[PDB]
């Protein structure tokens, strides 16, 4: 609100939001699988459930955070503008934190490991098939791919033992997540 | 021969252990002293008649890593004495002393495991070991002592310093530079005499130099002051981590009386400094001062080792006794003598003949013994009974149903003896009832030496060790960094950590576990033999359990993930036909260096497991295969299996040493099989001791960090095309050019992993050929987002199976008038597997490319539709056989352009026609399925509704797209109740993407029948089982089944080949369905 | 490139397109190896060999040099050094812009020592 | 409720519906005034699920009984809505006894309005 009142038109909110903590879909952590004083006497981030129409289905999400427009009450979570970007840091313990803040910084300082992708010049590399100023754009271009969180438990284990967002998505970046899209 | 009596017969290990009946309840204590149990206790947990309980177990105090000092098997009973309705024994707390006769002192000793001494309590035995009198009481005394030397320890277990050692410091000096200690002194102490202290502390100075020093005094008097310093080197080291120091010492005082103050000062502030310890020995008479008394005598000693002293004990109040316990099993009642009131005397060694042992005297009033910690009753168990396994998981409590979950994997896949344990049933019969990381050890040489005894020379012992769960370093968890409340008390395995000599460096290993020969003492850990694999899954929640095992099996049975290795960044190796041959079979691997993170104080408090350190996400290349002497090696597939460890080693010079390579990697056993990563490991690390060329710092500890079990998933077998429409496909992409409609003509041959031709390859051989390969499409529009998918549907062009003779087969299939738009290469996937030897082979081959079918539909076809069958209920159906009054009619069809399921144009429909009668007309258009995986082949199945028993006749009509018709006639007889239950299932879709529903139709409408949907794949294992029952209510209809895909033991399967069917579990037998080819594309 | 050879170096600095920018000037970081790193096994007649990587391959020439309106030049001489490599050296560059504090990067395979 | 059947709901589900993963469970929420005689000191509540071995689970019973405006030795939340005899916004006379004269009504539909 603060920002809006003297931004120029056209410019988006430059401000970011990170949840430096694992949530749990039980907020309380008042059920019964979470009796168990690690999981009881940790704090965690809160989590937002978008419940839809008469509670038939429901979405955990983050991006609630970053509604911040003035838009009516009839446009759900689903359909509102995301203002602000957030992000999270699912980390319980301390432990699990410094590996994630080193592994963050040492991404951005080892600048050696960023002259690999630009190394590509000598010729998982998948060509996509979609519909000088033309060959421009492609070399700007990016993919990004979502790493599916699955059901690996039949039916009640998965709600007795995952708990938090770290159980669920799992935190230790994993699998093929962005593509560049390289021309010769 | 009668050799093999002999051995048996001197069995070191029983062959049922005492657990394996009675009732047995674990109790345990804090502090070594006598304890007592009353019969009305006793009863109270279970023993239905005292008299025959016992005592059983060892206490704390570690058991010695000195195998051959193990004397004891299985449960060792304990010597107790009976008064009346109770029974007393002496047990053994965490902290034992021993005798150092350089510094001619005792010096305590910290269990490492455990904070408590575990014994058990049980009738199994029939009756309690009776206690027997002390007998090494010497005749005639050498001297007459008039004191003995009262033993105190302050210690606080507080920091777990990683690097420094298997010890825990206490108070820190870097904000206090004076810390005031206060012993209480007890009655008996003398008011004067000599103070013995045994001062242990750390120090790292911050800066260089200046004036250092850790002072100690007693009730004012300066005991001593230390002058402590570092080098501007040695401050700036990382590793340095602290100058351990002992400063011994006895220093004559005077009124020492009811409390010893000690206060020791560092002088300086800002340093990292730390007590680790004040052992304290005061002079105290011989006298009962109402509290029991380990009588020790080892200062001042008048006599020489072995020779007796007369010791007389004043104040005893006549229900006090005198035991000589050094051990729990060792307790024996002292026979004394009463010389005045409340005086009593015995004549014994105050120190052994050997010299270097202190005999401890316990004198204690037993009204005053008080029960020891009754934790409860324990199940039966019988470890000792075991037959020896192939793989021993050793979990924890909740780890258990994970750790059984790969267990039955092991067992039903592997085919494996897999033992599973909990490491609370291996204390019990290996340490009675303590935790020890020796017991494990134990555990493990009991089968070594059991397979020794009948193993042929040479050859290696075949078990295995899976540490099923995470370790702590600070085994206890006594730390103050345990004690957060975000991480808590889950229950570990046990970490061993090799000590080197005087606690200089340490390192923690679980080799210990695996060294289980009978060599000497004077082989230090790091240069023993490693006899059995150990590997770690170091998991500390079920959550985290359950992926390691997902991760284990998926691995194994993704058959794909290992075509990918056999289908081919590269870093060439400089080493410094049958050469060429060596190193195919070579390998290498790199270990995987655990850093340090923190600066230097966050470490310690915030990685203190295992899992913390070597962290167990799957980290970059560990399992290179090598496929002017520069040999080029490629990585390949996440082998579940990792090699960890914290130190760095160098080669002559400072040179870094990155892994190892094994020339003979990838040779397979006299089994055929690779070798599993865990012998493959355990080889190698042995072969590490066994050269003179790594004898120096060149020996490294790494862990494995995965199932040993596991297998690289590589190949025994290829499968090669040797012919594809006459034309070579080796070395060719998108060469061969097939047409729609074309028959195309398949031929190939089965390899040994070196590509040499396996004419013992013989069974059957799937095989799907695709028109094209998967690629990513972005579906575009004017926005800059476009959300895109895989046409994850390069057409099934043809999947089948094929006999393979001497290790050839040949096929041949019809090219479906299907999607050619696609530009380059096609797909071939074949899996063989070999019945007799249960071996599997693989290929993959790319030199198809579909070619556009020149497209005007002229009618030459005038070729009718080929009926291939026609049956009812089962496949053994002749025309005019016996039938209940609802069938089952099956029926498959063939035609080039297809059969007519469009609907309406005269009698184009697919029509049965029961009697020549127009009142029973069916438009099976709706029961008709096309064949995803056979071109023009279709199948028909529908369940014929009920009528009278008679003769009766039929004609099924079908027609093709180019209006020629063909018929079918046929007759059955209709019999009140005669024929079998059965049902038969189609598969929607094929292939199958996410999930698959199978539609049952049955034989036997309204009845409640048993029938199950059965999966398998190409080697003949069942994938799952999906049952279902025929409810009342759906009279006359299918039955439909969605699955996800998952196998039996809770896993997604992955792509390939697979064939499904379905069982009718009827009363008297069982009846099948015909399989039915499934194809598995995104997964 | 020979040993004692005076070998001269020029170059430019381009955006992520790879086009020229003349915008670009400050300093250039650049280092000069003989070769490339390769693991190396010390072989014996024992199956198990342990391994390192010739993490040594010389550092000919390390040095920095100015970059103006985009372009920059330097040279070094060929140290009297280990040549039995076969195949490529290694050239590693960083430029640095003051004003703009943005980083450029590249690396060369284009030489070769010789005996 | 005190043996008095207040409802019996039937339930069941398609072959298709009990084989898939993702179905987890039909919500079901039935609302029911009972005319009730003598309840006094406790409310009996007796929910039966006719059938053994399925995921069956209740969420919560809320109660809403009918009780005079007199003060019983606790505090009373007095809200009305049940046979509401006037429209919304229309006042009404409340009258309570037994009350201790240490005793407030506040209209307190929340902390920050309660007046
Ligand atoms: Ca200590
Ligand atoms: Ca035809």
């Amino acid at each position: 609100d603060r920002w809006k009142a003297n931004a120029p038109v056209g410019e988006t909110f430059p401000m970011q939001m990170l949840l430096f903590g694992d949530g749990a879909h039980d907020n309380r952590k008042v059920s019964v699988a979470w009796q168990k004083p690690y999981l009881q006497q940790t704090e965690f981030l809160l989590t937002f459930q978008a419940v839809n129409s008469t509670n038939v289905n429901s979405y955990v999400t983050d991006d609630y955070f970053g509604l911040l427009d003035d838009q009516p009450a009839s446009v759900n979570i689903g359909w509102r503008n995301y203002n602000m970007a957030v992000g999270r840091f699912p980390v319980r313990t301390p432990a699990e934190a410094r590996i994630a803040v080193d592994k963050t910084i040492r991404y951005e300082e080892d600048r050696e490991s960023g002259a690999w992708r630009i190394r590509a010049c000598f010729a998982m590399p998948v060509r996509a098939f979609q519909d000088k100023k033309k060959m421009l754009e492609t070399l700007q271009s990016g993919i990004i791919l979502l790493n599916y969180a699955g059901h690996g438990g039949p039916a009640g284990w998965s709600d007795e033992h995952l708990l938090t967002l770290n159980d669920i998505h799992n935190f230790n970046y994993k699998h093929m997540p962005i593509w560049i899209t390289a021309t010769c | 021969s009668s050799a093999r009596l002999q051995q048996r017969a001197m069995g070191k290990t029983a062959d049922r252990s005492l657990m394996a009946s009675g009732h047995w309840v674990k109790i345990r204590v804090d502090a070594s002293g006598v304890y007592r149990l009353t019969d009305e206790q006793l009863r109270a947990n279970g023993f239905s008649d005292p008299s025959k309980v016992g005592v059983f177990g060892y206490g704390g105090g570690v058991l010695p890593e000195d195998l051959s000092r193990i004397t004891t098997d299985d449960l060792p009973p304990v010597p107790v004495l009976r008064q009346g309705n109770a029974l007393y024994f002496y047990a053994v707390g965490p902290v034992t002393w021993f005798y150092n006769p350089a510094k001619t002192t005792m010096e305590h000793t910290v269990n490492t495991y455990s904070t408590h001494g575990y014994y058990f309590l049980s009738d199994a035995a029939g009756a309690p070991l009776q206690m027997s009198q002390y007998t090494g009481g010497g005749a005639s005394a050498e001297a007459l002592i008039d004191y003995y030397d009262e033993l105190m320890l302050h210690e606080q277990e507080l920091y777990s310093p990683k690097e420094s050692g298997r010890d825990l410091y206490g108070e820190s000096f870097s904000a206090v530079n004076t810390r005031t200690v206060k012993f209480p002194l007890r009655g008996n102490t003398r008011s004067s005499g000599e103070l013995g202290t045994v001062f242990s502390y750390i120090a790292k100075a911050r800066s260089a130099g200046g004036g250092r020093e850790m002072s100690l005094s007693a009730n004012g008097i300066l005991i001593f002051s230390d002058p402590f310093s570092m080098t501007s080197n040695e401050v700036s080291n990382s590793y340095l981590a602290g100058k351990k120091r002992r400063l011994y010492r006895s220093t004559p005082m005077n009124s020492l009386v009811n409390e010893l103050r000690l206060d020791a000062n560092y002088s300086m502030t800002g340093d990292a400094v730390n007590l680790d310890f004040i052992e304290v020995a005061t002079q105290n008479d011989l006298r009962y001062d109402g509290a029991p008394m380990h009588i020790r005598r080892f200062s001042n000693l008048p006599v020489l080792g072995g020779e007796s002293c007369r010791f007389v004990i004043s104040e005893v109040p006549e229900s006090l006794v005198v035991l000589q316990a050094n051990s729990s099993l060792t307790a024996s009642l002292v026979p004394v003598k009463t010389v005045g009131d409340k005086t009593i005397e015995f004549v014994a060694p105050p120190k052994g003949q050997d010299r270097r042992t202190i005999n401890t005297f316990y004198a204690v009033d037993l009204s005053q013994a008080s029960a020891p910690e009754i934790l409860g009753a324990v199940p039966n168990q019988n470890l000792h009974g075991e037959e020896i396994p192939d793989l021993i998981i050793v979990s924890t409590q909740a780890l258990l149903p994970e750790a059984d979950r790969l267990a039955t994997y092991r067992r039903e896949k592997n085919g494996l003896k897999v033992l599973v344990v909990l490491q609370e049933q291996v204390f019990n019969e290996f340490s009675g009832g303590t935790p020890d990381a020796t017991a494990y050890r134990l555990f493990a040489k009991m089968f070594y030496d059991r397979w020794k005894a009948n193993a042929p020379v040479g050859e290696t012992f075949p078990m295995q060790m899976l540490l099923f769960g995470d370790g702590a370093h600070d085994n206890r968890k006594v730390s103050v960094a345990w004690q957060k409340p975000y991480l808590q008390q889950t229950e570990f395995l046990l970490t061993f950590q090799a000590v080197n000599s005087t606690n200089v460096n340490s390192y923690v290993t679980d080799d210990y576990f695996g060294l289980l020969d009978d060599q000497p003492a004077s082989v230090n850990i790091g240069w023993r033999n490693y006899n059995m694999a150990v590997g770690r899954f170091p998991v500390r929640t079920p959550a985290e359990a359950r992926i390691a095992v997902d991760k284990t099996i998926r691995y194994e049975e993704d058959r794909e993930s290992g075509a990918w290795r056999i289908r081919a960044m590269p870093v060439r190796a400089f080493q410094d036909k049958k050469k060429m041959l060596e190193t195919l079979q070579s390998g290498i691997i790199l270990l995987n260096y655990a850093g340090h993170g923190g600066p230097a104080g966050w470490s310690d408090e915030h990685l203190l497991t295992l899992n913390d350190i070597h962290n167990f996400n799957y980290k970059h290349m560990p399992i290179w295969i090598t496929a002017g002497e520069e040999v080029f090696l490629h990585e390949k597939s996440g082998t579940p299996i990792m090699f960890s460890t914290t130190r760095v080693v160098y080669n002559t010079q400072n040179e870094k040493i990155n892994g190892f390579m094994l020339r003979r990697m990838f040779e397979k056993a006299k089994d055929g099989r690779y070798r599993t990563m865990g012998e493959i490991i355990r080889s190698a690390k042995q072969g590490m001791l066994s050269t003179v060329f790594p004898d120096s710092i060149n020996q490294l500890s790494f862990f494995l960090m995965g199932d040993p079990s596991v297998r690289m998933n590589l190949p025994t077998h290829k499968v090669q095309l040797t012919a594809i429409n006459g034309q070579d496909p080796e070395g060719q992409y998108g060469t061969i050019m097939l047409k729609s409609l074309e028959r195309v003509a398949l031929k190939g041959k089965v390899t040994d992993e070196k590509g040499t031709f396996d004419e013992t390859f013989s069974g059957k051989v799937f095989l799907t050929v695709f028109d094209g390969r998967k690629k990513m499409t972005a579906l575009e529009e004017e926005g800059n987002d476009l959300s895109l998918v895989y046409y994850d549907y390069p057409n099934v062009m043809y999947a089948g199976i094929a006999e393979v003779k001497d290790g050839l087969f040949e096929t041949s299939f019809i090219v479906p008038k299907d999607v050619n738009y696609s530009e380059h290469e096609g797909r071939i996937n074949l899996y063989a597997y070999n019945e007799s030897t249960k071996a599997e082979a693989m290929g993959v081959d790319f030199s198809i490319r579909v070619q556009p079918g020149i497209p005007d539909e002229v009618t030459e076809d005038n070729t009718p539709p080929e009926i291939i069958s026609c049956f009812l209920n089962d496949s053994t159906f002749r025309s005019g056989d016996e039938v209940n009054p609802t069938p089952l009619f099956m029926a498959e069809v063939f035609d080039l352009n297809g059969i007519n399921i469009t609907g309406s144009g005269v009698g184009h429909d697919i029509t049965l026609c029961i009697d020549g009668r127009a009142d029973l007309t069916y438009n099976l258009n709706a029961y008709f399925t096309s064949s995803a995986t056979d071109a023009g082949v279709g199948t028909i199945l529908f369940m014929i509704p009920a009528l009278a028993e008679g003769d009766h006749t039929a004609r099924l009509t079908v027609w093709d797209i180019f209006n020629n018709a063909v018929h079918h006639d046929f007759s059955f007889r209709v019999v009140d109740g005669i024929a079998p239950d059965v049902a038969d299932v189609i598969l929607f879709p094929n292939p199958v993407r996410e999930s698959a529903t199978f539609r049952i139709f049955h034989n036997r409408p309204g009845s409640d029948l048993n029938v199950v949907v059965e999966i398998y794949d190409f080697t003949g294992r069942l994938v799952n089982s999906l049952p279902v029952k025929t409810y009342s209510s759906s009279y006359g209809e299918p039955i439909e089944i969605k699955w996800d895909l998952t196998s039996k033991y809770g896993v997604k399967i992955g792509n390939g080949f697979y064939l499904y069917r379905c069982v009718v579990n009827s009363p008297g037998g069982q009846t099948a369905s015909m399989a039915k080819k499934m194809i598995v594309v995104a997964q």
